[PDB]
């Protein structure tokens, strides 16, 4: 199957280095121009660099001049991005993208899922999970506060996947502490409160932290 | 570096036609491409070379480019078209791919009032020395809202964060969390915590509140 | 001068 | 005159209840099967329920079964729909309809205008009315802007129904606020400006808003 | 389930054919309704091919195999409507409607009359300015209106509404509404809508000066 | 319905005779004084003669004394004017009119349409009817009918059998150099209706028993 | 008896019109008034000096004194445009006497005409006569200039004009000008044009056709 | 000479009636059995009816039983077919045919050119003519699209008959719209194009519509 | 109602002999007649009473009737012999003239490749809101051909009509039009319009196409 | 019965 798989992402301290790899499969890799495109959280698309099939012609944006170096191993069907002297402006999801040309113009016709690069001095920390308890007052709302974790991402499920209707898991906000925080809410019948058990399942892979949390009234 | 100007937002009722603009000086002379990006997803080309359509892309997407404006047209807008849309060119002067700032497609629907819930900090969180107070606004429209924190009738400022979900795929509504963040100390030297919601769905502002204890 | 010249992808 | 009139439509909150009435006149009401037929905005006809003449046999679609209850009072020549546990799927114009048997098949030979049922959590808001004033060849245009209302519908007439030719009352559009807005316009002879009076009659029943606005060129 | 085509287009004086699809629907009776915009359905053909009193002979029906057909001969603007087929199922005691078919009449090209309306002083004293461009009685429906305020294109700050096809002349009408704040409206001075339509030799502009 | 209807008008040669008839309906005819009032074209009203309810008393102006004779048939609710030795001074529209006494003064409270009496040596000639067609030269269009070379007056023109009245201008007849009348009737309509709406001018010239229904088409 | 009325009375909309009936000691007898619109029968609007029939608006009032009866119409609108006749009944000689009549004309804003031109029909050419018609639609005031240009040549002596009465709703006038040529002369020339000069127009309007 | 001439063909709405005539010349008409034979477009021959010389013995196919009546007028050397309750299955060219017998069998020894009978509710409409433009990129092909006309037939010629070589005028197809459509093409030297003028002449008699259309290379 | 079965087609090389059969149960017991019908013309009897020949009919036509088959034989075929041929009997049981279904005489000749032309819709037709695209196959043999429409490489179905001329009197070839009919809207949803021709006269399929140039 | 008999054209 035709796909691109970025890897090598994660947390890097300011001033330090990171190398990304992209593995292509399902197509003839040596025939194409290949690009890296990035996207800062909640922001737009920014092309970073690209390299010609033979690996001798390369272009960069000014923001990464002298810091980033792109290369390729055609035998390994692989693309690389060497990132030096990283700063917060480099924090982004990095995408591997294939270039297409057909006598008119150039666009990207294939993307990987991307790898997240976090430039921060924050230490990896699991979230503390607190219950948003149902009020004693139809529809009831309850939820879980997922607090002070680093880095992204974190997943939340309810009742191990059994409960999905009316579930809202909010996007995390970055706090001044440098830590992330979010809430996951759900609306349920006010009658189910005494009967039905509600458990939020919080998973934070960068710290290997799973938390199951029973949310009940009072 | 060549400049592409996109409107940050485009609104459209279901079944109607959306038009997304990409503006550039003589952008008609150069080729323009369009990408759709759904939440948590990699971008996907929907139109390339001004007007051409990739295989697998529905006919509803069409493109045009002339003078100083390229246009992505989405006809009979349906479930799944709610996304971010980026125009793209290759600047052959400074030699870089250039993207537009992006346009979010919003689905128009009827005003819907939020159900409002307030959550006092749990006891376990107070053991850690911080109190997070949460106001929930559930399933409302439009997105614009005013959530005001009142602590003992004092309008708060600088100590709350808002977070809002994407438009719901089924009912096109939003949900919003507002979180009031205090030290446990600041929390226990007050009594009345209230979030006040001002929304187009409400005839008069709605207040949910609690007393410590 | 070490100026950028067009990548000549388009004209 | 043979006719059916539906009443009781309006705004209703999700999970709440609503009672529709149809008043028949001009025929032997107690002799006919009566139906409720509904139409979601922009969508097609969906038969809902019906009731036999003496009010003993009732049929319902599966989607309203348990929630809806059709009844009739033949003494009053009236048909009823009791709608409980309303959801957004019940938002529609509701028609009262008489059933006819030719000896072959069954079809509807009499309808009412219908009444709109809107299931929303939102508050009712009345519209503001603004003149679209004529300008300064041979034909002129003028109108009324009917802005920021919920829910549908809004009716607009011109000079109490005396002016119908050239009139265009545009279908309401949803603004970003989630409120409706429409314009009603009419083209008139330019020579009639200043000599003929033009009044747009705007009525929004859910808000009991009624406005008669005289439209004249600006000076 | 009864399947009808969403749309049928027909030239004036010619014949429209609307189909109702169903497995062995020819074995049961089909009835047809005409529904004009904002109106209740009106039966035009029942029991496959019968006409109620007062229904023109131009309306005729036929039913066979898996297809019932409503035929409208010598079509005129008055025939523009949605047409619904209908059966009654004695098995489940239930009426079943088709999905509906809109009849569109193909008339000649008609260029729109264009009109522009300034916001009223009454609306200004509320902090909002609505500017309205009117496109009157045109064909075909495709048109382009463009807002220029002190020149330069506008985007994302206008909405369009278009009428159903006119029951007499088969044209369409369109309104475009530019919505600004009193703040921004008071800044600028020149407001103009530029109309591009196949019936126009070159685009038409209507404009006014703020005050 | 209370009304008076005059008949018997038309062309009459000088020195010849003519009998007018008014047919009354909707009231007790035998109870009122009845008058004949005439109006020369472009001129003012002139009372001619009246008759008492019994039919016994009659009055006449000096200029018709001996020539004219007013009578009535009360069983028929009919009024008559026998006009002998007609001259050009008698050419006029003739009105049937009911007299009213308020207890104070006397005035006319009921009139007929009037019928035109033309005293001419000339022969009756019916009109020819020609379309005034609009062009697709492109909001408002004009079309009409030209009603040419007729004698005597009048000619009535309606549009679409009376369904079209707005925008209609039926010009007053002009005398052409031939001594024959000609007029145009025109109407302004939306241009978008030019191929979709049908426009027929209905021309009627009774003295020649001419009747023309003419469809006006965009050439 | 002789009753003299002014031929014309001009009045702005919303204002008052006064129509006089002059007679020697007319004040000693009862005066009645009729409204007559174009192509219509007279309709009594005031009788016995100052009484109104049912259905007649209060805007109509009457007065009679000395040698002058007066009909007064307040808040005049276009529907009031008509000829008004005063009337007495002479018991001495058993005869009705009408006045000379007064046309009420309503002023209104200036209205530029819409102009239209009509080529002769083929049915008419088949008869050997050609009529060309220029239409001036709904204008004010009544004064207008229409000139025919046949292949840019001016025209004289070969056209007739007709003007409508004042319109009972918008107070405008309409005018038709008809150019009558032979089939011969018509078939020769190529350009036919009417040129309209009216106060409501900045510069003269020309409407024209060719032959195809 | 010896001939049969059918008349009376044309367009007839479903359910309606039509009467055909056949006029015989050049032979003793009263000595022969006479037939009507029909042919639906693109289909085979179907005998309809015949009548004996005296006019008293008649045969019909079952498909026209009770609907069609054949008759003859020997003094006028004429044959008639009265056709009632027409349907689409009756749309055909109708031929008058003389019968021959010589002691062995019966066959048709004389035919007219036939008259076309179209059973349709479609309105008479002239064709719209569109150019099939010569490719800019020897032997060049160009032509005319003759679209949306009713009824048949239509003739196409090129350059008023001066161009006949290499010309292919295709048979019409009946579209779902109920209208007909065809193309006429011609191959010419690529060398010309810039020099030689090409005009298709489209003529549609039922609508009295002639169209001349210049076909060009274009930009 | 008595049944006559005819072959739909009979192929014959010029100068050779054509045989057209009319089949019926004991059709030898009854008389059979034969008609020639040319395009646009009225039928003409060429053989009657099983085997007799009308005056003016060339000797090349002859008939025979025996057992269950009557045969029209055409010797030394010329170009004017390309026609439809109908057998005919009188059914003396249900009392009707009966015709066979008809047989078309086709002249055999060598394979000939079509010249292929593609025509874009004119601008004037686009004003009317319809776009007809025409593919011309000129002067080819045999008649059997496969004409496939590809719009943006998508094989089309249900939206094209074929029309074919009769065999040419001089070269015995055919010409074919294939017309792709779209609304103007559907037309401008795409860019590539291709006529693909597959024929016995071509080594590989031929494609003519246009964009919007 | 109202059935067809042969037209007796052939024997």
């Amino acid at each position: 199957e035709v796909q691109l798989v970025e890897t090598g992402g994660g947390v890097v301290q300011p001033g330090r280095s990171l190398r990304l790899s992209c593995t292509a499969s399902g197509f003839t890799f040596r025939d194409y121009w290949m690009s890296w495109v990035r996207q800062a959280p909640g922001k737009g698309l920014e092309w970073v660099a690209d390299i010609n099939p033979d690996g001798i012609t390369r272009y960069y944006i000014d923001a990464v001049k002298g810091r980033f170096t792109i290369s390729r191993d055609n035998a390994k069907s692989s693309l690389y991005l060497q990132m030096n002297s990283l700063g917060a402006e480099d924090t982004a999801v990095y995408y591997c993208a294939r270039e297409f040309h057909s006598g008119l113009g150039w666009h990207f016709d294939l993307w990987g899922r991307g790898t997240l690069v976090t430039v921060s001095s924050a230490s990896t920390k699991g979230p503390s999970v607190f219950p948003l308890a149902p009020s004693s007052k139809g529809t009831a709302a309850l939820g879980c506060l997922v607090k002070d974790y680093f880095p992204e991402p974190v997943t939340v499920s309810w009742n191990s996947g059994a409960l999905t209707s009316g579930v809202h898991t909010f996007p995390a906000v970055l706090q001044s502490s440098g830590l992330y925080s979010l809430s996951s809410v759900v609306t349920v019948p006010s009658s189910s409160l005494g009967t039905q058990t509600y458990i939020c399942n919080v998973n934070h892979k960068p710290s290997n932290t799973k938390v199951d949390k029973k949310v009940e009234p009072k | 570096s060549y400049v592409l100007t996109q409107p940050p937002s485009v609104s459209v009722a279901p079944g109607q036609t959306a038009r997304i603009t990409c503006g550039g000086t003589n952008i008609g002379d150069i080729s323009v491409h369009w990408y759709q990006q759904r939440p948590g997803q990699a971008p996907l080309v929907v139109v390339y070379d001004d007007s051409d359509r990739p295989s697998g892309i529905p006919e509803r997407f069409s493109g045009s480019n002339s003078g100083n404006t390229a246009t992505l047209t989405i006809s009979r807008v349906e479930a799944g078209d709610e996304a971010d849309y980026y125009c793209q060119v290759w600047d052959d002067s400074i030699n870089a791919y250039v993207f537009g700032t992006g346009t979010k497609v919003t689905v128009l629907r009827t005003v819907a009032a939020p159900s409002v819930f307030i959550f006092p900090p749990s006891d376990s969180q107070l053991k850690s020395g911080t109190a997070s107070v949460v106001c929930l606004l559930n399933n409302f429209y439009p997105r614009e809202a005013k959530v005001q924190w009142k602590v003992d009738n004092a309008l708060q400022s600088g100590n709350s964060q808002e977070s809002v979900t994407e438009q719901d795929s089924k009912d096109s509504t939003y949900s919003l969390s507002s979180t009031l963040t205090l030290s446990k100390a600041d929390y226990e030297k007050h009594k009345v915590y209230a979030c006040e919601v001002t929304h187009q769905g409400l005839s008069s502002p709605v207040t949910k509140s609690f007393n410590r204890g | 001068a070490r100026t950028k010249q067009t990548a000549r992808k388009s004209t």
